[PDB]
């Protein structure tokens, strides 16, 4: 929930799939909404 | 809490803004006591008299009648017509937002009065604690909780 | 010897109905076939099956419908590219590796109106159909996304008739200014998409109207030294500008859709505007030997960008306007051949259709059209031909030709050019061409033409092609064999009677409405015997007349010129069948849209107007895969479709 | 001239820094090159550009020309700047939008909407045959005679209006024609009726062209007036229905008054009766009726529950602009709040009809204010106060406190609340803790020295912040954002006390109460913020709090303001959030009372916290069963009406109260809590007794090559510094038939060296932003103006500046646009219009009025009231003249008395000449109605001079030659009219 580096994609139907984070972890991505392949980072979520 | 001393010595001019603002009857022993009664100043500071309007309500009807107070340091005759009454301002809060009157006659009542625009509600606890010691237990009228 | 022919659709589409044909030669005896699709690689899966009939009946002829279902596919992390298509029978069991498609249907986005201004509501609907052209019935999800690429609302809905209604969108009271995009899509299965587009845009009120008017739409090289252009401005209140000042600022653009330009400070000529209407000339070649170019050979197909300021002397307001971009054309013709392959076919005359049209792209007539061509043999012994001249058909467009090769020929480089009498040299139209022999280990050739193609093929006439092979192996050949393909799918198939007492034999093919708007024909011929079994083929493009299956046709009664407000009125409706209408009521000044039928045949994975370089390559072209025991040899790395060339 | 400036457009062309080079050589004849750069805050580089191309274009426009100066205009105007998308057109909406069953034939059949379009219907068929696309059929909708008139928004009551028109003719042949206008009673016109309305006076228009029409008009009488206009041909007629909205002179003032109805005194005292009384203000316009409207609505929320549920409009301050983002999410506050309630409550049984419908369209809605603010969020996720500007921390938090709070209806974009946030904390939080703005915007003015006032504005920054990451984290439970909410709670907690002001304070105290309630420190701010609460009543009625400490300022005020609203709001919420069920009771009442009819308050933020306290505490206690019987009727008149309120409906509509008695609303035994607002209406001749906290200028000039010019200078409150005002508005009203230049306008705000932030025209009226007036100096906004239509006697207008969180900080002055004296005479006739409403004075020493006519006219039971008088002093008052005079005789009193030789005030309209009083003089005056005002601690009475207003000259001696007999008659009236009482 570091400096893990997440990844926003489209799948085989142009659904939008975002990966790369541990669990605990959200994918904040700093580029507008309609960028399909995108780079992110991860941040630590509460519990 | 904090210590309820103030306005010493008492001066009734003091006590009631100077005659800038007007100041409704919260609290009183006396069980004739007007619901709803407010005094406002009806005129200048002329000479140590002043003009004082005083509205109160019976029933559902209004009634509004015209005093005048004639202020001498803490005490205050204020008279009508032919009517004279007797008061002495005994506790003023600090920032002159409420007062405890003492009215005299054979079984002298207690009156606890405030500004109608409202007071800092530590001084009015404070001279509600000064009512409360002089009344000594006796029956309280809340002329302001009349539906006004 | 004995062969069989599978014939599917080059790709197979997640979810369609794909018809797979099976045509056996050299048996006598009645069996039956298995077509299948099956899991990639290892068929544990078995996504459909079919069995067919092969019998004398059945002329050893038969089809099988299949579909991949498209629950019956994973999702997510490592989803089905590959199926196996596999023909099980007594005698033979062939398989193939076929790349399948999530795309299917056609989500078609319908804005009222292609600009707003703030506060206004988009109305939205789409119309949704699957691959077989018929109401989709799937649940759809809209997207917007703003100017600035944010997504700011989505909407999902459920379809029951192929109408999809959506709430309106509002448009925010200070909204983004700009482009939206409208994003369809299904919420299961496919990957379909839609798109559309509708700006939004700040109101601002006008003082007064300007106008701009050309000389031409184009600029061609008689007004290449001076191009008229006429700036009139007038009051809202239907009155002439008395006088103004008028500034015109010229600029060369690459091409509409970029808003980027390169202005010319030299040409900023001023005017003054009298009595509503001025007028100034444009001396192109003076002013675009600035930012280099300096001749009308550059230039081509660029355009020239105005820019008009309008001051008005009384009241001091100013008010602009702007022309785009005017096309410079080098040439008032533009060259396209129609209706003949690249590909020659040994021994039978090659024919060259030249189609001229001019800046409209619209059939000009009675053009001269001067024909020449190269050749190059086996030997690489190059050829001049002598030139020929045709004139076009004023009743079409074509300007037809016909050439007679040596049999021994394998490339022909032919070029067209136009003849005006007006025209220099430079300003003439011209288009280079090189069409490559069909290769056959047999000298085996086989070349198909229906009659003629002018007029284009109505629903409900019929089609005379002629079969002409040119082989050894001539009078041994028993059948002719022909398979129609249409919007992807393969609608006919079948086999004809090979007549021993002729070369050609017509045959006859009912244009039905299956193969609206477009369709393709592939036919050909086994050449048998000892080394290995061979198919000698050739197909060719049918355009047909773009006609609705349910026909709708609106009228307004009663029928004026011009209507009265308020004015009460009867809309009539008919279809040729029970139809939904989804109708719409839009202010024309709106457009300053959008045409189905074009779109609709992105699904025929043929590529040209048929031919190719060998039986596998006119399979390709077609939108064809084929399993065979005969010879099979492609080109290399040949799975994805063809896909059409540009020039 | 042109490589002279081919140089600096080159230098620029692809610069960094290239706008501020652009407008930096905009034409500013009033400011040097810099004293704009003074402004820019975009860094030295753009200070640098702006300021050398501001300076070498100055320097080449000495002795331009015009075609120099305009193509210099057009090497600049077109290389450096990009492109933004406008449209000079509007389109209609689309219609006939349905979809049919067609059975291979239907016919339907409209009408065609009104409007001059080509109107385009397209069909799209779909069938199990496919998709087909039916041809375009074209319908044009099209006129090609017809007349349109452009009226005005509104006018003041006396003016003469020039209404100007056009007939447009698209035929390619002339034609005859005439327009006639519809005579209404209260609209006076020069000619008169024939047969009633106008006449006909043939004109011809020439072929594909227009004509002018005029039409002049004077308005005797407020209000909206229907005015028709017919355009008649040899080839029909066409009516054209119009309105004339009529306003009264002076300034629009509003007071509200608010009751609570508890008649089981479930949560107070109980209150079943209160008398709203009828008192009419000092400086009120003569001859206008005083407005008034009652709302009594169903619980503490009906009020916003009506507002959202009645879509008439409504936006619940309405007096304040739009233009900023603050504005464009307190549009979606009601309804979000509305939501709240219904959804968390379960109180959508409250509608007969259908819930789920409902709460669909209130989710849409929801949803759709939502989006208003999208327009002011930058690509990093920021949001900014002004569209395009600097981003703002302040805003941003707000964003995220709304959008957190919707979030729980309508999802929002995780991504996006993350980006926000993390925008947030990872740039402009301090070591300590604090929160720092990034923009130049500044919400609130603080009291203290710069010093001081930096730690305030840390402090309340900081609070404000916090309050809007914790109303937002649940969407991004980041443990970094929270991190950022400890440290930032800490410095709250170690930098709150000594507190040094009672509104910081108080949202300090709702701040901290949104985390850990537990902290002692915490609780101390609790204590201190209890110590401030003021009562009425004891036991009290009522608590509330004052924005200043006590130890500071020891008065108690007599009206709420903005910052009471929104202090009272702060430690209302607070105490929410610690469950103190025993101390909010009062403090709900007062905020109900300080509500305002459609559910709003003084300003924005205490209007969003009040709403949030009012309907937290509505959902937190027990929903009591409504039934009452709300009669509301005049004490010394008829009972108005009454109405039984349940819970099926108490939403229900307002009443305008038109007499002029008290009003008094009563009910019985009852369930429930009702609201019961008055809001007045008035329009008052000054601005005098008025609290200014601004310096107001404002002239109009005429320039080279009329322009108005407006300065404001903001007075600093005790205390406060000279560093100037918080966010301000200045409001200038155009006069009637006055056009403001807009491109003047929009040059102020559109370039970096701006001097406001915002304008607008809306209704007459240039509303312009800003960040601050400042206090050291005065700031001027300059425009250009041109005549529209033609005006007589031109009302005067208002200029109004105010702080947009503190309205409460004002000044209003009047103005006028045209220097326009004398008023001597109106000659004759093109009279009777101007003199229709206003008193004639009788010919001086009149012999032939006969003294039964001078009875007859004073016992007419029309005439109130009839006496001799004697003037003492003029004066002229704005658009009014008042004759101070001594009452000697009375000679009738129908309605109040007034005192015999006390002093008595007359007014009559400046626009009136012959009815001219000389000062000493005695005059019998005799008329209608009057005045009753309560100044000082007295009555007075002021008598408008209208028609039928009998005045006459009376001279006191006998020396008046024949005028011994004229006295003679006289004194037979006067002798006559006592003795026998008519
Ligand atoms: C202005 O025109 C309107 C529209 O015709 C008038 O309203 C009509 O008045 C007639 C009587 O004169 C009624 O019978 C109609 O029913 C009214 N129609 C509507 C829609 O209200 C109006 O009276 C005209 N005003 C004046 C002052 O002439």
């Amino acid at each position: 929930c570091e400096e893990v580096i997440c990844h926003r994609k489209l799948n085989h139907l142009g659904e939008r799939v975002t990966s790369g984070c541990p669990t605990g972890c959200l994918c904040v991505i700093r580029e507008p909404d309609n960028v399909d392949n995108a780079n992110g980072t991860c941040y630590a979520l509460m519990s | 809490e904090s210590d309820c001393t103030g306005s010493e010595p008492v001066d009734a001019f003091q006590a009631f803004s100077e005659g800038k603002e007007a100041y409704v009857l919260v609290r009183s022993t006396d069980p004739k006591a007007r619901d709803c009664l407010k005094g406002e100043p009806a005129g200048e500071k002329q000479d140590n008299t002043l003009p004082v309007m005083m509205t109160f309500k019976q029933g559902t009807d209004w009634a509004s009648t015209d005093w005048t107070f004639t202020l001498d340091g803490a005490k205050v005759t204020a008279t009508l017509g032919q009517l004279t009454q007797n008061r002495e301002v005994v506790y003023d809060s600090q920032s002159h937002h409420c007062h405890v009157d003492k009215v005299e006659k054979e079984v002298p009542d207690y009156e606890m009065w405030m500004l109608d625009a409202g007071g800092l509600e530590v001084e009015v606890e404070c001279c509600r604690q000064k009512l409360e010691e002089l009344a000594s237990g006796r029956n309280q009228m809340y002329p302001h909780l009349k539906d006004c | 010897e004995q062969t069989y022919v599978i014939s599917a659709p080059k790709i197979f589409r997640v979810g369609a109905s794909e018809n797979i044909v099976i045509q056996v030669y050299g048996y006598t005896e009645a069996f039956d076939a298995t077509i299948s699709i099956k899991s990639y690689p290892d068929k544990k899966f078995s996504y459909s099956s079919g069995h067919v009939h092969l019998s004398s009946e059945n002329k050893f002829q038969n089809s099988a419908i299949l579909t991949i279902q498209p629950k019956q596919l994973p999702g997510g992390q490592n989803p089905v590219s590959y199926v196996y298509l596999e023909v099980v029978s007594k005698h033979f069991s062939k398989s193939k590796r076929m790349p399948i498609t999530y795309d299917n249907g056609f989500l078609f986005i319908h804005t009222d109106k292609p600009v707003y201004t703030p506060d206004q509501s988009v109305k939205v609907r789409v119309y949704s159909l699957n691959d077989d052209l018929k109401p989709a019935k799937r649940e759809t999800v809209l997207t917007f996304i703003d100017p600035e690429g944010s997504e700011v609302d989505m909407v999902e809905e459920i379809d029951h008739i192929g109408i999809i209604s959506f709430p309106d969108f509002k448009i925010p009271s200070n909204p983004r200014y700009g482009m939206w995009t409208i994003k369809a899509k299904y919420k299961e299965d496919f990957s379909t998409t839609g798109t559309a587009y509708f700006e939004v845009k700040e109101y601002v009120l006008p003082h007064f109207s300007v106008s701009i008017e050309p000389e031409y739409n184009f600029i061609g090289y008689k007004n290449f030294k001076n191009f008229e252009i006429t700036i009139k401005a007038r009051y809202f209140y239907n009155k002439v500008v008395t006088e103004a000042d008028v500034y015109i600022t010229f600029g060369i653009r690459e091409d509409l859709k970029d808003d980027q330009k390169e202005m010319m400070q030299t040409a900023m000529q001023n005017t003054m505007l009298i009595n509503g209407i001025a007028q100034v000339t444009f001396d192109s070649e003076t002013a675009v030997k600035e930012l280099s170019y300096y001749s009308l050979e550059d230039l081509n197909n660029k355009y020239l960008y105005i820019a008009v300021t309008v001051i008005e002397s009384t009241g001091g307001f100013s008010e602009e306007a702007e022309i785009p971009g005017i096309k410079y054309v080098l040439s008032p013709y533009k060259l396209n051949l129609v209706a003949t392959p690249l590909f020659l076919k040994p021994g039978i005359p090659y024919p060259i259709k030249v189609q001229v049209k001019d800046s409209l792209d619209q059939l000009v007539g009675g053009v001269p059209v001067t024909l020449n061509a190269q050749t190059i043999d086996v030997n690489q012994e190059t050829s001049d031909l002598d030139p020929s001249k045709s004139v076009t058909r004023v009743d079409d467009g074509v300007a037809s030709f016909v050439l007679n090769l040596p049999s021994g020929v394998t490339v022909l480089e032919f070029n067209v050019k136009t003849d005006a009498p007006d025209l220099p040299e430079e300003n003439q139209a011209r288009e280079g061409y090189r069409a490559i022999a069909y290769s056959s280990l047999s000298q085996s050739y086989l070349y198909i033409d229906w009659t003629d193609n002018h007029k284009a093929l109505l629903v409900g006439e019929h089609l005379n092609i002629i079969v002409t092979p040119k082989s050894p192996y001539i009078d041994k050949i028993t059948h002719y064999n022909y398979l129609i393909l249409s919007k992807g799918k393969i609608i006919h198939f079948g086999t004809r009677e090979k007549f021993s007492d002729a070369s050609y034999q017509s045959i006859n093919i009912p244009v039905t409405q299956n193969m609206v708007p477009s369709s393709r024909l592939l036919v050909y011929y086994i050449v048998t015997g000892e080394q290995t079994a061979e198919l000698v083929s050739d197909s060719v493009w049918l355009n047909i007349e773009e006609k609705c299956g349910n026909q709708l046709q609106v009228h307004l009664s009663p029928d004026a010129d011009a209507y009265s407000p308020g004015q009460t009125v009867s809309l009539n409706m008919a279809t040729g069948m029970d139809s939904w209408v989804a109708l719409a009521a839009v202010d024309s000044a709106v457009y300053g849209l959008e045409r189905v039928f074009q779109f609709l045949e992105k699904s025929d994975l043929g590529c040209g107007a048929g031919g190719g370089l060998n039986n596998a390559n006119v399979f390709h072209l077609a939108g064809l895969t084929f399993l065979t025991n005969a010879n099979a040899d492609d080109s290399q790395e040949n799975d994805e479709p063809c896909k059409e060339i540009l020039r | 001239l042109q490589k002279k400036i081919e140089e600096i457009a080159a230098k620029y062309k692809h610069s960094v820094v290239k706008k501020c080079c652009y407008d930096g050589a905009c034409v500013n004849n009033d400011e040097t090159c810099e004293q704009r750069a003074a402004r820019i805050s975009l860094g030295p580089r753009c200070i640098k550009a702006f300021t050398e191309c501001c300076v070498v274009a100055s320097q080449l426009r000495a002795n331009i020309s015009h075609k120099d100066m305009q193509l210099g205009r057009l090497h600049m105007k077109t290389l450096l700047p990009v492109s933004k998308p406008e449209i000079r057109s509007y389109f209609p909406e689309s219609w006939l939008w349905e979809v049919h069953l067609v059975p291979r034939r239907k016919q339907l059949q409209f009408a065609l909407p009104d409007s001059l379009t080509t109107w385009e219907i397209q069909g799209v068929g779909i069938s199990n045959t496919g998709i087909c696309v039916a041809d375009t059929v074209k319908a044009k909708v099209f006129k090609d005679v017809f007349l349109e008139m452009n009226i005005p928004y509104s006018v003041v009551r006396g003016e003469q209006i020039q209404l100007k028109g056009t007939v447009y003719n698209y035929r390619t042949s002339g034609m005859q024609f005439c327009v006639k206008m519809s005579a209404v009673e209260g609209i006076c016109t020069s000619e008169s009726p024939v047969i009633k309305s106008s006449k006909c006076v043939r004109q011809k228009v020439e072929g594909s062209s227009s004509h002018l029409v005029t039409f002049t008009v004077l308005p005797l009488e407020i209000g909206l007036h229907n005015i028709n206009f017919s355009l008649e041909t040899w080839f029909g007629k066409e009516i054209l229905v119009k309105t004339l909205r009529v306003v009264p002179e002076g300034v629009k003032r509003e007071s509200y008054s608010g009751v609570t109805l508890d008649p089981r005194g479930i949560y107070g005292t109980i209150s079943r009766r209160k008398e709203f009384p009828y008192r009419i203000p000092l400086d009120l316009v003569p001859k206008t009726e005083i407005k008034r409207i009652l709302s009594v609505k169903g619980l503490l929320v009906g009020e916003i529950l009506s507002a959202v549920l009645s879509q008439e409009g409504i936006n619940i301050l309405t007096h304040l602009p739009k233009g900023s983002a603050e504005a464009e999410l307190m549009s979606v506050v009601p309804v979000f709040y509305v939501f709240h309630y219904l959804e968390t409550g379960n109180h959508w049984n409250i509608f007969h009809s259908d819930p789920l419908i409902e709460k669909q369209k209130l989710k849409k809605k929801l949803k759709e204010g939502m989006l208003s603010i999208m327009s002011y969020r930058n690509a990093d996720y920021s949001y900014s106060v002004w569209k395009g500007g600097s981003a703002s921390t302040w805003l941003t938090a707000f964003a995220l406190r709304v959008l957190g709070q919707v979030n729980k209806y309508v999802e929002q974009n995780q991504n996006s609340i993350c980006n926000s946030l993390l925008w947030l904390v990872e740039n402009y939080q301090l070591d300590n803790g604090s929160f720092k703005e990034n923009s130049q915007y500044q919400p609130i003015k603080l009291q203290g020295t710069l010093p001081v006032e930096a730690r305030e504005n840390s402090l309340y920054l900081t609070a404000f912040t916090v309050i809007g990451i914790r109303k937002a984290f649940d969407i991004c439970p980041l443990v970094k954002i929270d991190t950022a909410l400890i440290k930032a709670d800490n410095f709250l907690l170690e930098n709150t006390l000594p507190a040094q002001s009672t509104f910081t304070l108080a949202i300090s105290a709702y701040a901290l109460s949104l985390g850990d309630k537990t902290h002692p420190q915490f609780r101390s701010i609790v204590s201190a913020l209890k110590r401030e609460a003021l009562v009425k009543g004891n036991p009290p009625i009522y608590r509330f709090w004052k924005d200043n400490l006590q130890h500071k300022d020891s008065s108690v005020p007599n009206t709420g303001t903005a910052r009471m609203v929104e202090t009272t709001a702060y430690a209302l919420l607070t105490s929410l959030n610690l469950k103190d069920i025993n101390y909010v009771n009062p403090v709900i009442k007062w905020l109900s009372e300080e509500q305002r009819y459609g559910g709003g308050f003084y300003s924005t933020q205490d209007t969003i916290n009040a709403i949030e306290g009012l309907t937290e505490y509505s959902l937190l206690v027990k929903q009591l069963r409504l039934s009452m019987d709300i009669d509301v009727s005049y004490k010394h008149k008829g009972a108005l009406h009454n109405y039984k309120m349940t819970d099926k409906n108490f939403l229900g509509r307002p009443v305008e109260v038109l007499l002029n008695d008290d009003l008094i609303v009563s009910t019985g035994f009852g369930s429930g809590l009702a609201t019961v607002h008055v809001t007045t209406v008035v329009h008052k001749t000054s601005t005098s007794e008025e609290v200014c906290s601004f310096y107001l200028k404002i002239d109009t000039q005429d320039i080279e090559a009329k322009r108005i010019v407006a300065c404001a200078s903001y007075k600093p409150s005790r205390e406060e510094s000279s560093s100037g005002s918080s966010h301000a508005v200045m409001d200038i009203s155009l006069p009637t038939g006055i056009s403001a230049n807009e491109e003047d306008l929009k040059a102020l705000v559109e370039g970096v060296d701006q001097l406001f932030t915002d304008y607008q025209i809306k209704d007459g009226h240039v509303i312009l932003q800003l960040n601050s007036i400042p206090s050291s100096d005065f700031l001027c906004v300059r425009f250009r103006i041109f005549e529209l239509f033609e005006v007589g006697f031109l009302s005067p207008a208002t200029f109004t500046v105010y702080e947009y969180h503190r309205p409460d900080k004002q000044c209003t002055m009047f103005y006028s646009t045209s220097n326009i004296k004398i008023q001597k005479v109106c000659e004759g006739a093109a009279c009777k219009c101007v003199e229709a409403d206003c008193g004639q004075m009788q010919e001086e020493l009149d012999l032939t009025i006969s003294a039964e006519t001078r009875k007859q006219t004073a016992c007419k039971p029309e005439i109130a009231y009839a006496y001799k008088v004697s003037i003492t002093s003029i004066t002229v008052e704005n658009v009014f003249v008042k004759y101070k005079a001594t009452l000697l005789d009375i000679y009738k009193t129908g309605e109040a008395v007034a005192e015999k030789d006390s002093e008595i005030t007359f007014i009559k309209k400046v626009t009136c000449t012959n009815a001219e009083l000389v000062k000493g003089r005695q005059y019998l005056i005799m008329g209608k109605e009057a005045l009753q005002i309560k100044y000082n601690f007295s009555f007075r009475y002021i008598y408008p001079l209208d028609s039928l207003t009998w005045i006459e000259y009376w001279p006191r001696d006998t020396t008046c030659s024949s005028c011994q007999a004229f006295l003679a008659n006289l004194d037979e009236f006067a002798e006559d009219i006592f003795l026998n009482g008519c």
